[PDB]
């Protein structure tokens, strides 16, 4: 293992100091990292690029459905006269 | 260290001079508000008249070839004169 | 069933959904034609090789 | 699940709220020689009412060719019947898109269905050549 | 105003600034690391190991660009961009001002030590260095008459009218990222058309919540604050300015 | 005569003239012509009464 | 009126040419 | 120049990203000149050319171009499939980038089925290194909730 | 009178290096 060690050959690359020395970095040296080298290069990777099937779409505006009369019912569930004036004290104190 | 390269002026100041200036120096104000009181200074140079005027070289080379900068005159960087006025604690 | 045989295993899941609470759904057309539709119009009605409508 | 949440039979509105709603929502009943509700409830205008709404605002800000295809529009029953008079007026009104717009394919597609209704096919081939 | 030719050519070819791709990035290391020094335990090869690649391909180039023709003991700082491709870039920085006062202290070594921190070294002329030595002085405070009556003048005069010749001569990239009161020129738009970095500036001002959006919306809103108050359509905000100062 | 059109027309009119959308003519190009408001169907569904900022 | 105000003010991204020919047109039409 | 009729139904999917294997080039000309006229609709663009470079394909620089126009009236798409028909998604205010997808996959399929009944033969779609990558979000999201 | 006296396209986008070389 400490034979086939990564970057093990790195002693044997440069057959001299001198050689190993002559040439001169640049900044393309580093820009080449950046590349990967198997697969192309793309800009941008996430979640929106996830395509949804029929039933996933379907499912998807269900729960957007739930979610409104959650949003309804809770404006209700919360409107107990003492959450209510509590908002509504805090709203007059937000604008005033 | 600092290194002098050459001498800002012809004529060489006098002990007297150099302790007066010191003396002088010695005391400063902190801040420019009603909380305003007077600080001593700490590390003072024994000289002022070629301290970070003209005539040094500043160890803040980063480079190998790069010697130490020389110190130019007062007119020679440009808007110094109104930061020595507006650059304060406002 | 295709997918749970190619998968080789056999899957059990019950209520996979209900229709709604109120089924809805508009008119759909041919593939083709749901992208492809000219601005054909006569005197007040959209007139196409399929359907008519109002305009207007 | 048997007690209904909404209930679209029977009906929950009078006579009077028609009424009442039809005067709230801002519009105006207007005259049968204007426009009228037609079989479908839809709002129709009467083609000489047209015709005088695009004299009268034919030189305003606001006319567009669109417009004057709506006016042609209007007018196409009325030259279906007399092909004599009215052609007349769809000639004034391509006169004036030319004047302000001109040529415009929604211009010459309502003439030539106006022509197609006149009978005029020589007059159809004129207005395709003519586009061409 | 501008350091010595050889330190600046020096500076060029040391802090680079490579054609970044415009991937998403995954983070930004700011890390200080010397010349002759290889990082690779916890502040540089930790981080590494947490994100998965070899430390030692990174530390391989860093002692193959930064070590020659350098000044040994220097305090370098390194920005590091990562990519949602697991790929970094990283940009060899000055020291900070911080370790620049304290090599100074063991105006005009202010003057000194800010020539070699511009903004960008493809033009080391913006930003003009009499602002950002007022930072370098606030730095250095946080740490711890005839010929001056004309100078000032002077100076003021070669300030007003080097910042008019950058706000006339800024490129299509500085345009796009900050919006411009001056025309636009063909040779400046072609310039800018050559940069590959076009198409993601681009995007980044197309974005909304932007600093472009953010200065258009300032634009908009002094605008419509001129519309307002003001006492007349032609009114200039710096008049308005004044109304307002003189009426309070 | 082309100059009046290339004078009369605007970018967006030049654009939506030749754009025809799924359910038939674009909305746009079909209420350009309003001869009064009582005549718009008023065709936009619930989820499409909102208007964003 | 009241609608091409509104739509002007949601857009804000236009040319005033267009609107600016129609009433010159007016301008010339109408007086 | 079909030997069979066309499909009637098509596939109902909200089309997230491109698929370039039966699409031959893209040409996507935009105008970099000022962006206060188009905020809309150059980010639209801007983004849908981003997508179609970060679609699934095998190399999608090879198929993908952008064009600067520096005089132009209205960014431009122009699609030539391998039978080489030009397609010209519309762009109006509103349209968003995954509108733009959609409009373009959904113009693909109907492409491909025109050339599959011509008789053209197109490679088919099948496991790729983009579905691994897509995967490992999928992973991602499922870990998530 | 007085008035006379007073009187006398197409560009390819440039990808960077360390997307277009490999």
């Amino acid at each position: 293992l400490h034979a086939l060690r990564p970057h093990g050959n790195w002693d044997y690359l440069p057959l001299h100091n001198n050689q190993e020395q002559q040439e001169t970095a640049s900044l393309e040296l580093q820009g080449m990292k950046a590349s990967v080298d198997i697969g192309p290069n793309r800009f941008d990777l996430n979640e929106k690029d996830l395509s949804l099937d029929e039933e996933e779409q379907v499912e998807k505006a269900r729960l957007d459905n739930e979610l409104m009369r959650w949003r309804r019912l809770q404006r209700a569930q919360g409107s107990d006269y003492d959450h209510w004036m509590e908002a509504e004290t805090r709203r007059i104190q937000e604008m005033a | 260290d600092y290194k002098q390269v050459y001498l800002p002026y012809d004529a060489a100041p006098t002990e007297r001079e150099l302790e007066r200036e010191r003396r002088r120096f010695k005391q400063a104000y902190h801040g420019r508000m009603e909380h305003r009181k007077l600080v001593e200074v700490k590390e003072v140079p024994l000289n002022v008249y070629t301290y970070g005027k003209e005539g040094m070289s500043l160890p803040i080379a980063i480079f190998k070839d790069q010697k130490d900068p020389v110190i130019g005159p007062e007119w020679t960087y440009p808007g110094i004169y109104e930061n020595k006025i507006a650059a304060q604690h406002w | 069933g295709a997918f749970a045989k190619l998968a080789r295993s056999n899957f059990g899941d019950p209520l996979p959904s209900s229709f709604a609470q109120e089924p809805y759904f508009e008119e759909e057309i041919e593939a083709h034609r749901k992208h492809h539709r000219p601005d054909v119009y006569i005197y007040k009605y959209n007139v196409s090789p399929t359907h008519f409508s109002l305009r207007e | 699940q048997f007690v209904p949440l909404h209930l679209a039979f029977p009906r929950r509105h009078p006579n009077s709220w028609q009424e009442r709603q039809f005067h709230l929502l801002g519009y105006v009943k207007w005259p049968k020689e204007i426009g009228f509700y037609n079989a479908g409830d839809n709002f129709e205008l009467t083609p000489q009412a047209a015709y005088r709404i695009y004299k009268q605002n034919c030189d305003e800000t606001f006319w567009t060719r669109l417009h004057n295809e709506k006016t042609i529009i209007h007018l196409l029953p009325l030259v279906e019947q007399d092909p004599g008079t009215n052609m007349v007026l769809v000639d004034d009104i391509f006169r004036h898109h030319l004047k302000r717009f001109g040529a415009d394919h929604y211009i010459y597609n309502a003439v030539m269905q106006a022509a197609a209704f006149a009978k005029d096919f020589p007059r159809c081939e004129q207005l395709l050549a003519e586009m061409r | 105003r501008l350091p010595e030719a050889l330190v600046v050519e020096k500076a060029r070819d040391i802090f680079g600034r490579p054609e970044f791709p415009g991937k998403r990035v995954l983070h930004n290391w700011r890390f200080f690391i010397k010349a002759g020094k290889a990082a690779t335990g916890p502040p540089v090869g930790q981080e590494f190991s947490k994100l998965g690649l070899k430390a030692m391909d990174f530390a391989k180039v860093f002692n193959d660009r930064t070590k020659p023709h350098f000044k040994e003991d220097v305090e370098l700082i390194v920005r590091i961009q990562v990519y949602f491709d697991k790929s970094y870039l990283f940009t060899i920085e000055p020291p900070p001002t911080a370790w620049f006062i304290l090599r100074a202290l063991r105006l005009e070594m202010a003057y000194e030590i800010a020539k070699m921190k511009p903004l960008c070294w493809g033009r080391p002329e913006y930003p003009l260095l009499e602002t950002r030595v007022r930072r370098v002085v606030g730095q250095a405070r946080r740490m711890g008459t005839e010929e001056c009556e004309r100078y000032r003048r002077i100076h003021m005069e070669q300030y007003t009218t080097l910042r008019q010749r950058e706000l006339e001569e800024a490129p299509l990239i500085e345009r796009l990222h900050r919006p411009n009161m001056s025309p636009l020129t063909d040779e400046q738009i072609e310039e800018g058309l050559r940069d590959p970095c076009l198409l993601d500036t681009l995007w980044r001002a197309s974005h909304p919540l932007s600093p472009y959006h953010r200065d258009l919306r300032e634009r908009e809103l002094a605008r419509r604050y001129l519309n307002a108050r003001g006492w007349v359509k032609d009114m200039t905000p710096e008049e308005m300015r004044i109304v307002f100062m003189n009426y309070r | 005569q082309r100059q009046i059109a290339e004078y009369t027309t605007d970018p967006p009119e030049r654009i939506m003239a030749g754009v025809t959308g799924e359910k038939g003519p674009l909305r746009a190009r079909v209420s350009g012509a309003r001869l009064g408001l009582q005549r718009t169907p008023a065709r936009i569904p619930w989820t499409m009464q909102g208007l964003h900022r | 009126d009241e609608i091409q105000r509104r739509v002007a003010d949601r857009t804000c991204v236009q040319e005033q040419s267009t609107r600016e020919v129609q009433e010159r047109w007016k301008r010339h039409v109408v007086p | 120049g079909a030997k069979r009729p066309l499909a009637v139904v098509a596939p109902r999917t909200m089309h997230r990203y491109l698929f370039l294997m039966h699409m031959e080039k893209v040409t996507i000309t935009v105008s970099p000149l000022l962006f206060g006229y188009g905020h809309t609709i150059q980010k639209a663009v801007l983004d849908f050319y981003r997508r179609a470079i970060s679609a699934r394909s095998p190399f999608p620089k090879d198929k993908v171009f952008l064009f600067y126009a520096i005089d132009h009236i209205t960014p431009r798409i122009e699609v030539t499939w391998l039978d080489g028909t030009s397609y010209v998604p519309p762009v109006l205010e509103g349209a968003s980038s995954q509108d733009l997808i959609q409009m373009v996959m959904e113009e693909a399929w109907l492409a491909a089925d025109r050339m599959a009944a011509e008789g053209r033969v197109l490679n088919p779609l099948a496991i790729d290194d983009y579905k691994w990558d897509q995967l490992v979000v999928f992973k991602k999201v499922r870990d998530k909730e």
